[PDB]
């Protein structure tokens, strides 16, 4: 109950997850670069 | 059992988180794919585009050789 | 650089977007913090 | 009462020292077989044609080996998959020549080996235990069945098989990634995944359960006398563990579980050595791991090459070496 | 650099006369020759007999002499032996063959001339193209 | 009350990750790591220090894609970001393997990091720190192989890349170029990593056929609380199986748990041992009594020499495309290799 | 029935364990899996169908479907041309089809239906540790097993023929007129050695005996499903073996394992059954095919192919086997068993004969031979063709290493499975399967062994 937001967990999931997707969108649109 | 902060679950399954990354998730992943697809990686990076790994002028692999002076033996590798 | 632009405006959205939907419960906790 | 139940009931019996069952009266004549011809074939036997090609290798350490170089060579390439036992050769000499010890060893090995697993069951079954040890042990006996029986079978001559000794196990293994590229082959990957990951749990576990142990002795004597043999009690703390491990990493990436926890233990390394077993009795078949050499093309059309060109190249160099004499065409084709 | 015109540019006879391949028909000889002709002439080399290789100095060696697009095109409608002596339309596939040929049934001429295109232009993308089987 | 110690109440907070004090070592150098090669074999290539695609940029894939080692001719130079080769660029500093050193040198840290706080956390929950003790094997690998190694050859470019395959080309250079299988001090390595997986998989298959019945289910794993006193499984019934399958059995828990311990960090400390020796090219490459008994008897050839046949060959066709700073030109003619292959 | 742990002892991940004394439930799921299979069957059919290009060999195109039907006498001609595609698509679309059928009534039986099928009827209850309906369930499954080999060999003899790549002319489709009833032949093709120039039932080499082997099958089967119906396991099978489901599932994955094996041995080496014109060829041919391709061409330059010494001292092209019949040279000595109707018009009584080496080769036997040698079972696993050390531009990995390494994989999974479920059997009919009982452990009452 009222549990607080913005932990030290919440930073060790962001400093991970965030570039994670950003890279896994930057590899998707590698996926269409042709020759 | 629990350390205190807010359990996954409750947090991944309520309205107010899926309105924020409803959002975010997406504009991270086309910010991704607009840092690959305007080109601005191969610029940052220094890694060659497919047209780019041999020139005119070399045929040869780009293996640097000098200790020090590697921008300038870059810029004549082209 | 217009490639710089187009790039960091996806981020500066999900900021933006983040930060209305949570910004009176982060100002709460900053309170809540002092 | 009857002289077959009393054999019956010695066989089986739980008082043996060493349980012998209905299993082991296969497992004991063929592995004291096969141990007796491999120890004087291992000391003594004259060189063997193992290519087929009169080009006989010494194997033994009377013929100028050591213990690093010396093997059971395997049998002759010209005898392939055709059963070779000592009666069906004109002499003795012959025998060792073609390298008939290779098969008598394995053949008996082999039989005892999973003679050895159904034993496992066996005693497990006499003393009222779950019965699936040899379930576990069943993985180390894929993966000599794939080196000494599939692989041979595949590729068509007992000649392929994984030479009996230490340089010919490495002969079989460099010669293997190069007709097969088992490092690029995700099966052996993840046969390396379950021997890295079980040393691995080998070792948290073990430096989990000692780091836990329960004060029961003095620092002067040796902190194993804190444990007899057949105690009621845990002489560690569960609880304390699990408090290490789930503030090393995080709660709930550690077991509170003993049994979840030695579940995953034995699970582990047997799943990753059935795949890497699977991957040597496939690569039999030569369904031969990723190739990607010159998978990169430049706009033009020029090769930009990757660490998989390079380990080509690693690869090309044992291939253009290997039984240098044997090839008389140009495809290596088994 | 790019697949420019003057590396598509490839000798069409012995007269000097020269022919520039499209972007497309380069990639139709590409195809044709992975789907047609890499199980035997994989990088350029022979695998059935490399004495005799898909390399430019075998090419040009032949007689008469097959490194320009008129003469691929006839070789792979009547193949002949390296000094074309020996007829060889039942030992090589071939347009003129169906019956023993189906694979090649159903490529037309300028899939033949695409195809002879390709084996004019790789040579010049792979320094291995046309050499020994391991190599 | 003095402000260390209410940073080190802050540090030590039970929080779903536990920082410590030796988080401000691990957690940086660790992310600087990891995001490191993730950087790298998403976007930087080694085209210029080894003339390869080794990013998905380029279309390698997860196992072709590596932070492969900087140029031969920078030798051992830390290739820091502002250091006398880059100055500063971030473009240079990527296109001349920078990310390599970046990884390395920030993953030893961040190793040095983990076993503080294995160490930390292990004073206080109030257990003996072995879990770092066996955490330093993998130490002595990690410095063995990735700084003692190159730091013992000419450069920094023949240590390994930390890519898949990459990883595989510097397997397979060991064994050309150092007939590293033939090294005893590897040999123990081996003995120690499939005797540890052996132990992993024998002792929770053990465990799992002994157990005690507890439970009424056919699930047995819910007939344990972690907060029972008595054993789970059966030491004596274990022991007996073992002592008539086997001949030995283990009758001592915390020998059975010490020696699963001890096996594979040994196993790592020797193999470790072994790579120093490879630094300097102190091999074990040969048996000098067999190559002159073969150098003077052609009819003579054991298993040992086919290998070193093997090697040959992979040596002569591997380094001009290994080594493309040695510009090796090796013509077909002296290229060695048997009959029609 | 109980869906959940609390009410069964079993978790979700061994749920379907739930089922083991709910009879209908079990038969839904049986009859729901079969479904699945004849799904498989009909969408894989009709998958090969729409990628087939029908003047590409099959072989070259991932087929493994299309090939069985083509062994079977369907839409194919001589050297197994496709004549016509519809057989092919209508043996897909039947499945398709029926797999729907089937699907809707194990839903039924495993949803709706009677969860236990005892209180229903007699005949179709089931009590697994009654060993008459057992056995009875046996002998329906026979006969109709029986019924399925007398299905082939009616197709063989009756309704069109079957594929006969060793046909005088060339390899054709052909009706079986006197298949092989001698019952010395059929049963020594059992008894002969699983090894090399032997291979047990791996080298039945005609279809004459395949057809006559599924004769005697169906005869067996019948008969064995009479018996089974009318008959009771006696006292030696009731004092020697587990009577409950488990158990009986481990009989059968023991069975399943041994036919995986058997089925990745027969495609790899047979190609009577499985004809290369579909499967290609098998590596033994390929190998052989090779030594054949160089010796035609090293015969053209001239070269006495008879008289030419290697390096070794053994004949380049020809040599003896151990028994001393003339064979190919080099590694392939290996394969010199390795029987094909492209090579054996070339040999004689004591084997290759020089005769019909100088002067009976046909142009077609040097194009077969290419073709084979550049089409061995070798490939990477992404499907690039040829030795691993080849460069990426061959598309291709053989039908028979497909199916040959899917079946012995599965053959050794099913073993494992066989070990799991026997062991676990034996424990539970003796009562241990969940645990040691902590005041009854044998160990405790046993004396010490030193
Ligand atoms: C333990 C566990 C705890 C974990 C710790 C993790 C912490 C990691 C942080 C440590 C990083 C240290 C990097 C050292 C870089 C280096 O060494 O860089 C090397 C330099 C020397 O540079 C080299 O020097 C060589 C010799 O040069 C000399 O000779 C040349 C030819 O004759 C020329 O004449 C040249 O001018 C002349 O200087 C070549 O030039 C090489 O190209 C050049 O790189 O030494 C130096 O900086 C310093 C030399 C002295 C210090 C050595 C300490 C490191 C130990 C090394 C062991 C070495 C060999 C044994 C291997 C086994
Ligand atoms: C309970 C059981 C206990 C029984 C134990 C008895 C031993 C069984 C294993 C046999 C050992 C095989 C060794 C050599 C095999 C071999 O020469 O080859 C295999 C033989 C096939 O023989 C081949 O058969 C061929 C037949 O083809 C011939 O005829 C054909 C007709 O079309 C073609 O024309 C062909 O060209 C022509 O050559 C040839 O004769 C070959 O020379 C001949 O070698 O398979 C066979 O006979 C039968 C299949 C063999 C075993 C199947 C695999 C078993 C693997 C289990 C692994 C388990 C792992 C679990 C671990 C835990
Ligand atoms: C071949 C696969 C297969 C089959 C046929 C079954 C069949 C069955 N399972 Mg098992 N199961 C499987 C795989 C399978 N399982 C796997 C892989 C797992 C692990 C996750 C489980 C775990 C499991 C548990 C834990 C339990 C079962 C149970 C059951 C039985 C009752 C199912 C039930 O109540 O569902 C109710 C589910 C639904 C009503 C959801 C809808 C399901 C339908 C079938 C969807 C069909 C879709 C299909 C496209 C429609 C086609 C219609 C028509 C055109 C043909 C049933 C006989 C239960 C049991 O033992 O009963 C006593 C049970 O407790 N299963
Ligand atoms: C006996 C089984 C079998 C066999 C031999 C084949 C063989 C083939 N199929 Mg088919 N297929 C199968 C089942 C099978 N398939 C099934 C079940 C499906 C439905 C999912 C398909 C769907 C399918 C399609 C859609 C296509 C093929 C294609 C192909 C060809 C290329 C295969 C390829 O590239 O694989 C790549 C290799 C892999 C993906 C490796 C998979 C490894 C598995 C997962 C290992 C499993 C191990 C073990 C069982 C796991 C147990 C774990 C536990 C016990 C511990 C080849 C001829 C292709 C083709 O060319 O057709 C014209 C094609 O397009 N198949
Ligand atoms: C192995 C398969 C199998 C088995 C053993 C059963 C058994 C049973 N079913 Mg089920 N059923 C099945 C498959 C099966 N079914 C399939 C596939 C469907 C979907 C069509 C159904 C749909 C179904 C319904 C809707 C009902 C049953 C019912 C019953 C029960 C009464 C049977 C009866 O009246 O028989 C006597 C009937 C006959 C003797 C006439 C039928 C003869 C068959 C159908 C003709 C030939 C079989 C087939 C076409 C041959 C080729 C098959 C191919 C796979 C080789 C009985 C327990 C009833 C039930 O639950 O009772 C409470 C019920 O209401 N079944
Ligand atoms: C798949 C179908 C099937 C199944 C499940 C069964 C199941 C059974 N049969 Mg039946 N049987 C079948 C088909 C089948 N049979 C057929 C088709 C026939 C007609 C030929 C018979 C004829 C038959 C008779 C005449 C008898 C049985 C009996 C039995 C029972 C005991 C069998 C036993 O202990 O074997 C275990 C086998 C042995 C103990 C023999 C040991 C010999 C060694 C181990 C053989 C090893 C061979 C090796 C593993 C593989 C080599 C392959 C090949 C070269 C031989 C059991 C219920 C018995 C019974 O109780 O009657 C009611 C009985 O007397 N069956
Ligand atoms: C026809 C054969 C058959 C049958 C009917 C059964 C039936 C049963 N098994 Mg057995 N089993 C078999 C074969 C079979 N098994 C084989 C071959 C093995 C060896 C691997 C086992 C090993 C085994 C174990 C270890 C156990 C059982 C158990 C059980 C029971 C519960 C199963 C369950 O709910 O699964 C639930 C299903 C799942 C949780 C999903 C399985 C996931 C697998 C690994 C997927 C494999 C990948 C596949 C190839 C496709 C790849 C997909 C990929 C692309 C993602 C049930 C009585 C349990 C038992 O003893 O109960 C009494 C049990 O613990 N089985
Ligand atoms: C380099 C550098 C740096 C650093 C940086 C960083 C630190 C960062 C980062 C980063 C990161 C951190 C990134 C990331 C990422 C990621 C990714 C790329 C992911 C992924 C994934 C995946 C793809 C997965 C998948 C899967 C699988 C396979 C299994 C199961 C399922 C799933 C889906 C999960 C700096 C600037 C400082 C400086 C300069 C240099
Ligand atoms: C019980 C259960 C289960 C299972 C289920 C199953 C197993 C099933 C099934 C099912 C099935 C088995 C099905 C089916 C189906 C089919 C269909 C639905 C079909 C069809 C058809 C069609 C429609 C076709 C069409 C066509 C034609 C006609 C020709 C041309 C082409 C085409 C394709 C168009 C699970 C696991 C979930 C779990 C829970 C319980
Ligand atoms: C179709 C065909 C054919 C024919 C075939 C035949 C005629 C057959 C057969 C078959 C048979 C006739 C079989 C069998 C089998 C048997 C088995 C597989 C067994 C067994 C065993 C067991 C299982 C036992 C067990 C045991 C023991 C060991 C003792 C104690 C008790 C018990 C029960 C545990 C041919 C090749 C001509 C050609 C191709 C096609
Ligand atoms: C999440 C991924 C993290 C990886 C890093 C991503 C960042 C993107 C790379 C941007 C590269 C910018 O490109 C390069 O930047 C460096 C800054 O170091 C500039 O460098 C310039 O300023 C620095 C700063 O004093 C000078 O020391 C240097 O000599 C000069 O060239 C280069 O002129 C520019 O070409
Ligand atoms: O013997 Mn033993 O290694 Ca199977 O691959 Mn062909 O064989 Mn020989 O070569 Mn490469
Ligand atoms: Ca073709
Ligand atoms: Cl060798
Ligand atoms: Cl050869
Ligand atoms: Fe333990």
């Amino acid at each position: 109950v009222t549990y607080p937001i913005f932990t030290v967990r919440w930073l060790a999931v962001h400093t991970l997850a965030v570039p994670s997707v950003f890279f896994v969108g930057a590899i998707a649109a590698m996926q269409f670069i042709q020759r | 059992g629990t350390t205190g902060e807010r359990p996954f679950s409750d947090i991944v399954t309520s309205i107010r988180y899926w309105v924020i990354h409803s959002i975010t998730i997406p504009m991270l992943f086309i910010a991704g794919w607009l840092f690959v697809s305007t080109g601005l990686a191969y610029d940052a990076f220094g890694t060659p585009r497919p047209d780019e790994y041999f020139t005119q002028t070399r045929q040869e692999l780009p293996i640097l050789q000098e200790r020090y002076d590697i921008n300038q033996e870059i810029q004549e590798f082209n | 650089d217009w490639r710089v632009i187009v790039v960091v405006s996806p981020l500066l959205i999900a900021a933006t977007w983040a930060a209305i939907n949570i910004g009176a419960a982060a100002i709460r906790q900053l309170q809540d913090v002092l | 009462a009857s002289l077959w139940e009393q054999f019956c009931q010695w066989v089986t019996s739980t008082n043996n020292r060493i349980y012998v069952g209905w299993f082991g009266t296969l497992m004991i004549p063929t592995l004291l077989t096969a141990t007796t011809c491999f120890i004087i074939a291992f000391i003594a036997a004259p060189p063997v044609d193992i290519d087929g090609i009169r080009e006989p290798v010494a194997g033994s350490l009377l013929y100028g080996n050591n213990i690093i170089s010396g093997a059971v060579v395997p049998s002759s390439n010209a005898i392939g998959l055709h059963f070779y036992p000592i009666w069906e050769a004109a002499s003795l000499d012959e025998w060792l020549y073609n390298g008939g010890p290779y098969q008598l060893v394995v053949f008996h090995f082999l039989i005892g080996i999973f003679c050895y697993m159904g034993r496992q069951w066996e005693l497990s079954y006499r003393l009222g235990m779950r019965p699936w040890i040899c379930v576990a042990y069943s993985a180390p006996v894929s993966a000599a069945t794939a080196v000494f029986l599939i692989y041979p079978i595949g590729q068509g001559s007992f000649s392929d098989g994984m030479p009996l000794g230490i340089s010919g196990t490495f002969n079989f293994m460099i010669v293997f990634q190069a007709e097969h590229n088992i490092l690029m082959h995700p099966f052996h990957m993840l046969g390396v995944a379950g021997v890295f990951g079980g040393s691995l749990f080998s070792a948290m576990h073990g430096s989990l359960v000692t780091s836990s142990l329960v004060r029961e002795t003095t620092e002067v004597e040796s902190q194993n006398y804190g444990y007899k043999f057949g105690q009621e009690e845990e002489t560690y703390n569960i609880v304390a563990a699990h408090g290490y491990f789930g503030r090393l990493i995080f709660q709930y990436a550690s077991f509170n579980n003993s049994r979840s926890l030695h579940f995953f233990l034995g699970a582990w390394p047997v799943i990753g050595i059935w795949f890497t077993a699977m991957g040597v009795s496939t690569m039999a078949f030569n369904l031969n791991g990723f190739n990607f050499n010159q998978s990169i093309l430049d706009s033009q059309g020029r090769v930009i090459g990757t660490w998989a060109d390079v380990l080509n190249r690693a690869n090309i160099g044992f291939e253009v070496m290997h039984e240098r004499n044997a090839h008389n065409f140009p495809l290596d084709l088994a | 650099v790019e697949l420019t015109e003057s590396t598509r540019t490839i000798p069409l006879d012995e007269a000097g006369g020269t022919t520039t391949l499209t972007a497309r028909q380069f990639t139709n000889g590409q195809k044709i020759f992975v789907d047609t002709c890499t199980q035997c002439h994989l990088q350029g080399k022979t695998k059935t007999n490399n004495n005799v290789s898909l390399g430019l100095a075998d090419l040009a060696g032949a007689e008469p002499r097959r490194d320009n697009v008129l003469a691929l095109v006839e070789f792979l409608k009547n193949p002949k032996s390296y000094d074309g002596e020996d007829d060889y339309s039942e030992l090589h596939p071939n347009i003129s063959r169906p019956d023993i040929y189906p694979e090649m049934r159903n490529y037309t001429e300028d899939d033949i001339f695409d195809v002879a295109g390709y084996t004019l232009i790789a040579p010049k993308l792979d320094e291995r193209w046309g050499g020994t089987i391991y190599f | 009350r003095g402000w260390f110690d209410v940073l080190d109440d802050w540090l030590k907070r039970d929080r779903f990750v536990f920082i410590g004090w030796s988080g401000l070592l691990l957690f940086p150098c660790a992310f600087m790591a990891l995001g490191g090669w993730l950087t790298g074999t998403t976007f930087v290539t080694s085209w210029y220090t080894h003339g390869l695609a080794s990013s998905y940029l380029e279309g390698a894939n997860f196992l072709t894609v590596a932070v492969s080692s900087p140029a031969d001719a920078f030798g051992h130079s830390l290739l820091f970001l502002w250091g006398p080769e880059a100055q500063g660029n971030l473009t240079r500093w990527f296109q001349i393997g920078g990310l390599w050193p970046f990884v390395a040198l920030h993953g030893a840290f961040g190793l040095i990091g983990f076993m503080l706080r294995q160490f930390e956390i292990s004073r206080l929950v109030g257990i003996r720190p072995y879990n770092a003790i066996a955490f330093s094997g993998p130490i002595a690998v990690f410095v063995s192989v990735f700084l003692m190694y190159p730091l013992g050859q000419s450069s920094w470019f023949f240590a390994p890349s930390f890519g898949v395959a990459g990883i595989f080309r510097f397997i397979l250079f060991l064994q050309g170029f150092h007939n590293w299988t033939l090294n005893p001090f590897h040999m123990m390595g081996v003995a120690g990593i499939l005797g540890g997986a052996l132990l992993c998989a024998i002792h929770g298959a053990t465990v799992e056929n002994t157990l005690f019945e507890d439970g009424e289910d056919s699930n047995t794993f819910r007939a344990f609380e972690p907060t029972q006193a008595e054993e789970t499984y059966s030491m004596v019934t274990a022991n007996r199986f073992w002592s008539q399958i086997f001949g030995i059995a283990f009758s001592n828990k915390r020998w059975l748990h010490f020696f699963m311990l001890f096996v594979p960090v040994t196993g790592l400390w020797m193999s470790s041992v072994g790579i120093v020796g490879l630094a300097l090219n102190l091999r074990a490459y040969d048996f000098v009594s067999q190559e002159l008994r073969a150098a003077e008897d052609p009819e003579f050839e054991t298993f040992y020499t086919a290998n070193i046949l093997l090697n040959e060959g992979m040596r002569a066709w591997m380094a001009p495309q290994d080594q493309p700073h040695e510009n090796f030109i090796f013509p077909e003619e002296v290229l060695p290799r048997g009959n029609a292959l | 029935g109980g869906r959940d742990l609390p009410s069964t002892g079993f978790a979700w991940w061994s749920g379907n364990a739930r089922l083991i004394n709910l009879s209908g439930k079990l038969l839904g799921a049986h009859v729901a899996h079969a479904g699945l299979i004849v799904f498989w069957a009909g969408a894989m059919t009709l998958f090969e169908v729409a990628h087939f290009i029908p003047e590409k060999p099959m072989y070259e195109q991932g087929l493994i479907l299309l090939p069985h039907i083509a062994t079977l006498g369907w839409g194919v001609g001589p050297a197994g041309e496709v004549t016509d595609i519809f057989p092919f698509f209508v043996v897909g679309v039947l499945h398709l089809i029926s797999s729907a059928v089937l699907g809707l009534g194990g839903i039924y039986h495993a949803l709706r239906g009677p969860e236990v099928l005892e209180e229903y009827s007699s005949f179709f209850g089931y009590d697994w540790k009654d060993k008459n309906q057992m056995t009875n369930i046996i002998g329906y499954h026979l006969i109709l097993l029986g019924c399925g080999a007398l299905l082939l060999v009616f197709k063989a003899m009756f309704f069109g023929g079957v594929y006969d790549t060793w046909a005088p002319g060339g390899g054709d489709v052909r009706v079986i007129t006197n298949p092989t009833l001698n019952p010395a032949i059929i049963f020594g093709y059992l008894l002969k050695a699983p090894f090399g120039g032997e291979g047990w039932i791996i080298s039945v080499n005609n279809m004459e005996d395949i057809i006559g082997g599924h004769i005697w099958i169906g005869l067996i089967c019948i008969s064995g499903g009479i018996w089974h119906i009318l008959t009771k396991p006696f006292g030696w099978a009731r004092r020697a073996l587990i009577w409950s489901g488990e158990a009986y599932l481990s009989y059968s994955l023991g069975a399943l394992s041994l036919m995986g094996f058997i089925a990745s041995v027969f495609v790899w080496f047979n190609n009577t059954a499985y004809p290369s014109e579909f499967y290609g060829p098998t590596g033994m041919e390929a190998s052989q095919s090779q030594a054949f391709t160089f010796l035609v061409r090293d015969q053209r330059l001239g070269a006495n192919i008879a008289s030419a010494q290697g390096p070794t001292g053994l004949g380049k092209y020809l040599m003896r086997s151990p028994s001393g019949e003339i064979i190919f040279g080099g590694e392939t000595m290996r394969f010199w068993d390795f029987r094909g109707p492209w090579l054996e018009p070339l040999r004689g009584p004591n084997g290759l004969d020089l005769d019909k080496l100088r002067n009976d080769i046909q142009p077609w036997q040097v194009r077969r031979a290419a073709e084979y040698m550049t089409h061995a079972p070798l490939g990477s696993l992404n499907s690039v063709g040829g030795v691993i050390t080849d460069v990426n531009s061959f598309n291709y990995v053989s039908p028979r290493a497909w199916l040959a390494t899917s079946h012995f994989v599965l053959g050794f999974f099913f073993l494992v499975g066989h070990l799991w479920h026997a062991g676990r059997a034996r424990a539970a009919a003796a009562g241990f399967e969940k645990g040691i009982d902590r005041e009854t452990e044998p160990t405790l009452f046993m004396p010490d062994l030193d």
